[PDB]
């Protein structure tokens, strides 16, 4: 790149810092008489005459102010001059404002007006305000001012319902309280730390206004913080393209135009500058500089000057004195009083006004112990922030009411409370700065603030501000207060830290980006407008007008400094920045680079407490801290008695800071004024320093040092040693009570067992026993249980169950409690795995499950230790040893099949020309995998297993097998099984053209219905199916001959046997093997899978020989895969996604700039969010429309067919996105655009990984996790889904390689490193889901006794895996005894559960037979738990309301997702639905299903996600209701059965029972039904009988409308029922009675039911039922389908004797109002 | 009150683990051979002190191949306090479930100064433990002394002859030179350090092993229960709560 | 230091039978044999397997209409 030079930063650094002055000559004002006193030179300046009012300069009253902004202004009649002039800018415009006003002007009102405008553009009509739609940030220099502003703004805006809170200090991981408030007030560094954390985005998403109060602080040493904040804000504004208003309130100083440019403030429209003449109360300011340097005489002279100045005002005035020390206030007050007493004998009665009056008032309030008792009788009083208690709030009141005559106070009063005084005097001006280590001139900002209180705004006309300081070099205050001190930039000193923060945040990634970022800094503008002061020559400026060379040199120098400390990996050649974890920690914890270098050099895994304290002491934060000789005595005294000995360090500064930290932790007190100050400083630094050290050591993996650092952090936080009683952490307990416990050398663990009486006896205080026993159980405590199972020979899957064991108190514990989970080796020296555990108050007292993988090495360790350590509480940890004594590691897997180097097989290898024609167009040769497999898979006839990485073309091997089958047998039948339905549809679409068209062989895709499946299987050559459909089809394989005789059975993605829905695949494969064993004509099995480690087990299970097993390594893919993994060490998911947002675009630019990209995101909403973020990031760069390769004129025809606005807008810029919400046409259109090459990037949800039929050069996976509502936690992706996503990253024709970037949480990184590069090990989970398949086998008479079940278990893959990996299946040994015992126990346990539910009957403990519940469960393919629940809940009088609740409780709905924030929407819907459920848990799938079902019955319109869930629910609703009908009819309950039939028929039509039957008709509304009702039309039969013209006049009609209505009427059933009772006269008691009923429809219509709202296709099914309505008895039931003609006979036993009355019911499950009912009587003889 | 100087010195105890010398070539080939894992030895040295002896009971099992080799699988730390000459341990032998499979094999202790002979205090302690509990076989238990030398630590092992065992139980003198003490009492066994397997530690539950500072709370008749966890170093905070509490009182 | 005096005595250490696919007719070892672990009045037949045509006005009143 451009040449880079190195410039010494110290050369360009202004050494004086805040004391630097560029004014040089200082022009004094008009009145400048100088009065030398021969001891101290004095300078006097007079009050400036106020500027005369111009034309139309009247003060604007509140009446003229906007009405919505009038509230919050009570107590003020009209605005001030400055406030009035800025009224338009503050309220009528959103222009950025730079206000330069004299101190005390009242800019707070202008800020409040701006806030009022921001609120008023969120009025929300009838609603009071949009409180949660915006946020305002306030930045203030001092925390006292922060609190004052928070209080004032709260008082003002309480009328608007907006809460303003302050978040300043050491807050880390800030709670929701910041989300609750709208105006946040904090210090610049506090906001800088929050922004550095990387969680600022979720906060500032709604931020639209930031106020930079006292922005004239830029000259000070804290100026670089403000510069960085402003530059970051401007850069974010430009990137996100969201307008955020910046308003800076500044003092009247030169170079204000540079600041206005720096703030993006228009000089004509936003700059408002008012000279000191505009001050509301002009002041006569006098400056006193002491000439004499005699330190002893210095204080005497200063006190004499204060006294003589005070005596001038006498008592008819009010004098305010400011000091800069807590103890110096009383010293000054007493010294002044004593010298007034002794010098000239000046009595204090002069101060007291009108003699004794109001003296009683202060005398009454004189009863205080804060030394006010000594001064309150007189006019004197004190006011300090520290150690004042409530005396502060009373001295303020006394002085405010013009009673205190002389008040001496600290500078904190100037910010905290606004109490003006007639004259103010400032003494000393020196402040001890611990970071400087000496006495330094105090900040100009504080002096300005405390001098701006001269003169009451209402009771005074003149002001007198006297400033006492040294005569030497300290008269620059003239330049400050006389609008003569220019603002300079100090960013050169802290440039490396600011650059490192930006690099960590990702705002800059290269020297070019850093140079662009430097442009927004105030330093760049200052260099432009004043090159000479910063060392820039005029020739360089003219030859480089933008100072590009200077900026690049600065960037290069800072990059070199950062790289030297190993913070940023920076290569000079390309000028690119790489973020190191050390740099990330340094940026997050605001520690300098020198401190980071010291820590990196010193920290070792073997450090002890002594060395740890020494390393902390060697921090660069305390470099200036020295050891004062006066405090050396107390330092030595403390040095002798310390708990942690100090290594050497007799009197070095390191020893000083070390013993100071130890004395602070031990809550010791010290007698040195300076000593306590630097102790406070080192404590405040020590917090962050120790936190950063803990983070560093934790990331490095060291264990002992990690524990020691965490303990030290917690001890510093709690100010107590670990050896102390843990109950001290509760501040409520008395100190002496805990001291008594500590005196007894008694372990805290034993205190749990004792009761309150025993505790009181032991502590010897029976009264306090109850409180101690309450606080004991409040202490956090967890119980750990571990389930260990080995995955491979080198990894273990650990499931840690965490059960909280303490009472939760919101006052003590708070909203949440944090824990660290650490797993360590035997020596407890290496942290093999660590993660952050967050315990929430809502989910407290509930078991939490954590799953993680840990490695095991060749020397098998005896045990591992799992530690859960509280992040906050001391002495709160639990350690659980995980023993490996009984661990049996899995057998080492055999090497993968070698890829033979064979010349590729030409497509002409297929002897048949017709078969050649399929592929001769696609390619001339097969890939090496297909060439190697071809001989076995085509010429041979034996079973073959093919394991290859995704994208290797295993489907071609399947087609080879199919082609062999077709060649050998013309009518051969093949079955193809794919676990995913999307894959099945894709394969069907692909093979339809290949076989159905070119080869004229029938290809069918199996559907839900069994009859249609049977027809397709009968007439289908190639059958495409999912495991569940083929399972329900093949369960009765002994009856359907078509299932028995299939030539070929192909299983695709057999590696999904491990994942969810795997057991169904395992069962169907085992059943196919069993059938092949029986049928005597072998069914060839071809299994296609990913690279499997234990391919031998699968091949043995499926009968594939060793020669025919082809297990290839993952590195065999035709397109090599380049995989990169990135770890983000952020626990919070939303913050992690926000941090991942930009690295997505960076990876897109880096890896595949000009080639298609696919991005996988967890959720549907995140898809659109990520698409918009990518577009904004690309548009922020100059590229803008870079992802669109075709003209927009080409795009408009495609965009026309689209409906989603956001999708169309994104596609117009070259980025698309996909999710389930999009219509299938929309998804197909987007995929077509992506494939054609029009758009380069598409964003897809994780659930679409299988569905998509497109390939990309780059694939980016985001966060590899998704929220789970049921367990209220985040569960990572299954490894199979990750593999499927990776498989998309290959384009064999046009890509030489495929790149994939995986972004995930840091802990997950190791798991992906292990599993992705190596063959996948798959285990079985059939043991957990054994019940349903056992029940089906028992029903089908396959399992006739208990031994037959243990025989059936042998065919399964589970039996194969039990021998290889026993510990995974809770098996001890692999001996025949162990295996037989385990299998017998498993089968007995399953059969006992089956019998408990009355599904089966066990006779003589051996024989098993099915029962009605098991029979119906097998028939309807329903979990046995669901049918058990139906049997239990259903009674003889359940109504539809009960039926809906019972249905929604089915186990089929347990997997319905509970997405984030759905609880509010479901709760709102709960009111709308008719039948409200009592005690609803909204994080419960069953409640959600009930609500959605009720909404669907009520035809309510709701969100797209809820509609998608409703479709899934309605998928199974029909089978569930039919099962309920069969259950009810089994017991004989008539009314519940009819209610369930009506529930089915009204779920089909999506209406309630009370709704009129006309709701079924399409294009009918409430008024349409109302018109028909008035006429008399009540049933769908009436309109059919009604004349065309007559019915057309009744309602409004269109051609399409009336056509659809007529089409529905033709489909409406017109069946007629005629019944006959055989031998009515001759009926014998107990003898059978045959009732013959014949029904035939005259319409003879064909086609599926017309159910618009119901998603799937329904065939009408009827229920001929005979019962007695009088006794509510269901005598018999017969289900049938009409098929345009039927003849159904049902029989029953005649009960008792005599005449009986029966009611023949005819019901439907599709329509409403077509149900018929007949009554007949029979006689019994 | 030189505990601060001693703690500063003991902080740099990991360095000695870089080199370890084991006595050999003096042992008769007949008899058992004992194998010690390296990790437990390193941890034991790290948690020790230069001037105060510490001790830990040894539990082990012979490998299935041959019974002439003893593999020390565990080291048990018990509430103890030691001077520069001897270690005081509770009368109760450690008892825990994991110790059921492993037989006792003796004990291991450190000493400040390397000595050519075996300490008569060690002989007396071993003989008295043998007499008190018969679980310790006369020939299957060994004393492993890990003496501290400038730079490194020198391991060596000893066993008691029947004459030495007879003398030790009746020996009452605790001086450097007791009555009737001769080198025929002890014998040298062969010991090898091996990193081919890993051992573990068992430490007292509800307390810690070290009682040198809170010595008044140590009684020879005290009872304890073991737990599976690595021990803490000699100057760990929990081992000296009085130092932390008294400073707060200051 | 005896190690330096007599290095030969001391030794420096760095210190860092089943049967698958069973059927009811089976025999021999490896056959998994089950051993005890010693830890509807109404018949459902179907179980266990087996525009504007303006049609004439119906007789009606045999329907539910409720």
């Amino acid at each position: 790149l451009a040449p880079r030079q190195v410039l010494d930063l110290e050369d360009l650094v202004f050494t004086q810092g805040s004391h630097f002055m560029a004014n040089k000559r200082c022009q004094l004002p008009d009145g400048s008489f100088r009065r030398q006193r021969k001891g101290y030179e004095e300078v006097h300046v007079p009050a400036l005459k106020p500027k005369p009012f111009g034309s139309e300069e009247q003060l604007l009253p509140v009446e003229k102010l906007p009405k919505y902004a009038q509230a919050g202004f009570e107590g003020f009649k009209t605005l001030n001059r400055i406030q009035s002039k800025l009224y338009r800018a503050a309220l009528e415009t959103d222009e950025n404002l730079l206000l330069c006003a004299p101190t005390g002007a009242g800019k707070t009102n202008v800020a409040l007006m701006c806030m009022l405008r921001e609120i008023g553009k969120h009025i929300n009509m009838d609603g009071t305000i949009n409180v949660d739609d915006f946020k305002i940030i306030y930045i203030a220099p001092m925390r006292s001012l922060v609190q004052e502003m928070v209080g004032s703004f709260g008082k003002r805006l309480a009328t608007y319902g907006i809460t303003v809170a302050e978040l300043t200090g050491d807050h880390q991981l800030c709670k929701e309280e910041i989300s609750a408030t709208q105006i946040i007030v904090c210090t610049p560094e506090k906001w800088d730390i929050i922004t550095r954390k990387g969680g600022e985005r979720t906060y500032t998403q709604l931020v639209r206004l930031i106020i930079l109060d006292e922005i004239h602080l830029l000259h000070d040493d804290r100026g670089p913080v403000l510069e960085a904040l402003v530059a970051r804000a401007i850069r974010n504004i430009e990137m996100t393209q969201e307008d955020v208003r910046l308003i800076g309130l500044s003092a009247t100083l030169p170079n204000y135009e540079d600041v206005a440019t720096f703030l993006r403030v228009d000089p004509a429209k936003g700059l408002f500058y008012f000279d000191n003449s505009f001050r509301p109360v002009p002041l006569e300011q006098t400056y006193v500089g002491i000439t004499e340097k005699k330190a002893i005489k210095r204080f005497q002279i200063m006190n004499e000057i204060v006294y003589e100045k005070i005596m001038e005002h006498a008592g008819k005035n009010q004098v305010l004195v400011f000091v800069h020390s807590r103890k110096e206030t009383g010293k000054t007050a007493r010294a002044i009083r004593d010298m007034c007493l002794e010098k000239d004998t000046l009595g204090l009665f002069l101060r007291e006004g009108s003699a004794s009056t109001e003296v009683l008032r202060t005398e009454a309030e004189q009863c205080k112990n804060l030394e006010l008792k000594d001064l309150l009788p007189y006019g004197f009083a004190i006011h300090h922030a520290g150690m004042t208690r409530v005396d502060r709030t009373l001295v303020e009141d006394l002085f405010a009411d013009k009673h205190i005559q002389v008040l001496v106070s600290t500078a904190t009063l100037a910010w905290g409370v606004n109490l003006p005084a007639h004259t103010v005097i400032i003494k000393g001006t020196q402040v001890y700065s611990p970071e400087k280590g000496r006495w330094t001139e105090l900040g100009a900002l504080d002096i300005l603030q405390m001098l701006g209180r001269a003169g009451r705004p209402q009771y005074d006309t003149k002001g007198e501000g006297i400033l006492i300081t040294s005569h030497g070099e300290l008269q620059y205050y003239l330049s400050l207060l006389n609008q003569q001190l220019p603002i300079e930039s100090q960013m050169v000193s802290k440039l490396p830290d600011m650059l490192n923060a930006e690099i960590v945040l990702g705002n800059v990634q290269n020297a070019k980006d850093a140079v662009n970022w430097l442009g927004y800094a105030y330093l760049y503008i200052r260099m432009l407008r004043s090159p000479t002061l910063y060392g820039i020559s005029h020739d360089d400026l003219k030859g480089d007008p933008l100072l590009d060379q200077r900026r690049l040199d600065l960037v290069h120098t800072a990059a070199l400094m950062l790289d030297k400390n190993n913070l940023v990996k920076y290569d000079k050649k390309t000028g690119n920045f790489q973020v190191t974890e050390l740099g990330r920690i340094a940026s997050h914890y605001y520690i300098t680079n020198d401190t980071v270098q010291t820590y990196n050099q010193l920290l070792k895994p073997t450090l002890s407490e002594i060395e740890l304290f020494r390393v902390f002491s060697l921090s660069s934060e305390f470099k200036n801290i020295t050891v004062r000789e006066e405090e050396k005595l107390e330092l030595q005294k403390l040095l002798e008695r310390v708990p942690i000995p100090v290594k050497e360090s007799i009197e070095e500064p390191s020893a000083k800071i070390n013993v100071l930290l130890q004395a602070f932790i031990s809550q010791l007190k010290l007698e040195g004024f300076a000593l306590m100050a630097d102790m406070v400083y080192v404590t405040q630094s020590a917090g962050r320093l120790m936190r950063a050290i803990f983070e560093i050591v934790l990331n490095r993996g060291w264990a002992q040092l990690t524990d020691k650092t965490l303990n030290l952090c917690k001890m510093i936080d709690k100010r107590m040693w670990q050896s102390m009683c843990p109950l001290r952490q509760f501040r409520k307990l008395p100190e002496e009570v805990v001291k008594k416990i500590e005196k007894k050398n008694f372990p805290f663990e034993r205190l749990y067992d004792l009761n309150h009486n025993e505790i009181g006896e032991l502590i010897r205080m029976p009264k306090m026993g109850k409180t101690i026993h309450k606080y004991v159980h409040l202490f956090p405590k967890l119980e750990l249980s571990v389930h260990l199972q080995p995955i491979t020979r080198s990894t273990l899957k650990v499931e840690l169950t965490i059960t909280p064991d303490f009472q939760w108190d919101e006052k003590v514990h708070g909203s949440s409690e944090a824990f660290w989970i650490l797993v360590e080796d035997v020596d407890s020296e290496v942290i093999l795995h660590h993660e952050y555990f967050l315990l929430k108050a809502k989910y407290a007292q509930d078991e939490h499950l954590i799953t993680f993988f840990v490695p095991v090495f060749e020397p098998l360790p005896p045990q591992y230790f799992i530690r859960v350590v509280s992040d906050r509480w001391l002495s709160c940890e639990t350690q659980l040893p995980v023993s490996f004594r009984h661990l049996i590691l899995p057998e080492k897997y055999p090497p993968p099949t070698e890829l033979l180097d064979l010349q590729p097989l030409p497509v002409s290898a297929l002897r048949n020309s017709a078969f050649e024609s399929l592929y001769q167009d696609k390619f001339p040769f097969f890939n090496p995998i297909q060439t190697q497999v071809f001989n076995t898979v085509y010429n041979s006839d034996d079973n073959v297993f093919v394991g290859a990485p995704t994208g290797s073309g295993k489907t071609i091997c399947a087609e080879f097998a199919i082609l062999r089958m077709l060649l050998q047998s013309s009518e051969g039948r093949c079955v193809y099984i794919t676990p995913m339905e999307a894959l099945a549809e894709q394969v069907y679409m692909d093979w339809y053209e290949k076989f159905q068209d070119r080869l004229n062989k029938k290809v069918v895709l199996l559907t839900g219905e069994t009859s249609t499946d049977l027809k397709l299987l009968g007439k289908g050559n190639i059958i495409i199916s999912t495991p569940e459909k083929w399972d329900i089809l093949s369960r009765r394989w002994k009856q359907r001959k078509n299932v028995q005789n299939i030539n070929l059975f192909v299983v695709d993605e057999v590696h999904l046997i491990g994942g969810e829905n795997g057991p169904v695949l395992e069962v169907i494969c085992s059943r196919m093997r069993y059938i092949s064993s029986q049928i005597e004509r072998p069914i060839r099995i071809v299994a296609l899978s990913s690279s499997l480690s234990n391919a031998k087990d699968v091949a043995h299970w499926l009968g594939c020989s060793a020669t025919s097993t082809f297990n290839f390594h993952p590195n065999v893919r035709p397109v090599p895969l380049e995989l990169h993994i990135q770890g983000f060490n952020i626990s919070h998911t939303q913050t992690r996604l926000l941090s991942m947002a930009k690295p997505v675009y960076h990876a897109i630019t880096k890896h595949s700039p000009k080639k298609p990209v696919i991005v996988f995101v967890p959720s549907r909403k995140q898809t659109r969010l990520t698409a918009i973020d990518i577009l904004t990031t690309c548009a922020a760069d100059i590229q803008r429309q870079r992802f669109l390769h075709c003209t927009e004129k080409d795009l408009i025809p495609y965009l026309e067919k689209l409906s989603d606005s956001t999708l169309k807008e994104t596609l117009l810029n070259g980025v698309g996105y996909l999710h389930e919400g999009l219509s299938p046409m929309e998804r197909r259109l987007v995929e077509q655009l992506f494939s054609s090459g029009a758009i380069q990037v598409v964003v897809a949800s994780r659930s679409l990984c299988w569905g998509m039929n497109v390939a990309a050069h780059l694939v980016i996976i985001m966060d590899t996790q998704y929220y789970n509502g049921k367990i209220h936690a985040y569960v990572d992706y299954p490894i199979y889904d990750v593999l499927q996503m990776v498989g998309h990253a290959n384009r064999p024709l046009q890509d030489d390689e495929g790149r994939c970037v995986i972004m995930c949480q840091g802990s997950k990184k190791d798991f992906f490193k292990k599993f992705l590069y190596e063959p996948l090990p798959v285990e079985s989970h059939l043991d957990h889901c054994m019940h349903d398949h056992f029940n089906a086998e028992i029903v089908t008479k396959t399992i006739e006794n208990k031994q037959d079940a243990v025989d059936y278990l042998t065919w399964t893959f589970l039996y194969r895996r039990m021998t290889q990996n026993p510990n995974y299946y809770n098996l001890q040994g692999i001996s025949h005894r162990h295996l037989s015992d385990h299998l017998s126990e498993l089968v007995e346990q399953t059969l006992s559960d089956l019998e408990q539910s009355k599904c089966i009957s066990i006779e003589d403990e051996m024989d098993v037979a099915p029962l009605n519940l098991g029979m119906i469960a097998a028939y309807y393919y329903i979990n046995y738990t669901t049918i058990e629940l139906f049997s239990m809940s259903l009674n003889a009088k359940t109504k539809v309301r009960g039926l809906i609740e019972i249905i929604s409780n089915a186990a089929e709905y347990e997997n319905i997702p509970i997405r984030h924030h759905e609880d509010n929407l479901l709760r709102q819907l709960a009111q709308k639905v008719p039948h409200k459920l009592n005690n609803p848990k909204f994080n419960d799938p069953h409640v959600k299903t009930n609500l959605l079902l009720q909404a669907h019955l009520s035809r309510m319109q709701l969100s797209a996600e809820l509609q998608s869930d409703t479709e899934e629910i309605l998928s199974k609703a029909i089978r569930l209701i039919q099962a309920c009908v069969d259950v009810l009819s089994s017991n004989g309950w008539l009314s519940p059965a009819l209610a369930a039939m009506e529930l089915a028929q009204m779920v089909t039509q999506a209406m309630w029972s009370k709704d009129s039957y006309l709701k079924q008709l399409p294009h009918f509304t409430s008024e349409h039904i109302k018109r028909c009702t008035d006429k008399g039309v009540e049933s769908v039969f009436d309109i059919m009988e009604m004349e065309d013209e007559e019915r057309n006049a009744l309602l409004q009609l269109t051609d399409s409308q009336i056509a659809d209505v007529a089409r529905f009427c033709n489909r409406y059933p017109n069946i007629e029922l005629s019944y006959e009772v055989v031998d009515k006269d001759s009926i014998r008691s107990g003898g059978p009675v045959v009732v013959l009923v014949q029904l035939e429809r005259e319409e003879e219509v064909t086609g599926p039911v017309i159910a618009p709202l119901f998603p799937q296709k329904r065939e009408e099914g009827w229920w001929v039922v005979i019962g007695d309505a009088k006794s509510n008895s269901l005598i018999s039931i017969k289900r049938l389908t009409l098929q345009q003609k039927a003849k159904v006979k049902l029989d029953f036993v005649a009960p008792a004797t005599g005449a009986h009355n029966y009611t023949l019911y005819f019901m439907s499950d599709a329509y409403m109002g077509c149900d018929q009912e007949y009554k007949f009587s029979v006689d019994v003889k | 009150t030189e505990w601060r100087v001693r703690a500063i010195s003991a902080a740099n105890l990991h360095l000695r683990t870089n080199h370890i010398y084991v006595s050999s070539d003096d042992i008769k080939e007949t008899g058992y051979t004992y194998i010690l894992p390296k990790n437990v030895l390193k941890k034991f040295i790290c948690i020790s002190d230069l001037r105060a002896q510490i001790a830990g009971y040894l539990y082990g099992v012979s490998p299935p191949d041959n019974p002439q080799v003893k593999e020390i699988r565990c080291i048990v730390m018990v509430p103890q306090w030691g001077t520069h000459q001897t270690v005081h341990l509770p009368g109760q032998l450690p008892q825990h479930e994991y110790l059921k499979e492993m037989e006792p094999l003796g004990w291991i202790h450190t000493q400040p100064n390397e000595s050519p002979q075996l300490s008569p205090q060690d002989v007396t302690t071993h003989a008295k433990i043998m007499a008190d509990n018969p679980s310790w076989d006369g020939e299957k238990t060994i004393i492993i002394t890990c003496s501290f030398t400038p730079g490194s630590c020198t391991l060596t092992a000893y066993k008691l002859t029947p004459s030495g065992y007879e003398w030790g139980r009746q020996n009452t003198d605790k001086g450097n030179n007791p009555k009737g003490y001769l080198p025929s009492h002890y014998e040298r066994v062969q010991m090898l350090l091996s990193d081919r397997f890993l051992g573990f530690f068992m430490v007292p539950a509800q307390s810690s092993w070290n009682y040198n500072f809170m010595g008044v709370r140590h009684d020879p008749n005290m009872k304890y229960e073991l737990q599976l966890a690595n021990p803490k170093e000699f100057y760990h905070e929990v081992h000296r709560p009085s130092h932390f509490l008294n400073f707060a009182l200051l | 230091p005896d190690y330096v005096a007599h290095p030969e005595r001391w030794t420096k250490y760095s210190l860092e039978v089943s049967s698958f696919n069973q059927d009811p007719s089976s025999c021999g070892e490896g056959r998994v044999i089950f051993t005890k672990p010693v830890r509807g009045p109404v018949e459902l037949a179907h179980l266990a397997g087996p525009g504007f045509h303006g049609s004439r006005k119906r007789s009606r009143d045999h329907f539910r209409n409720k």
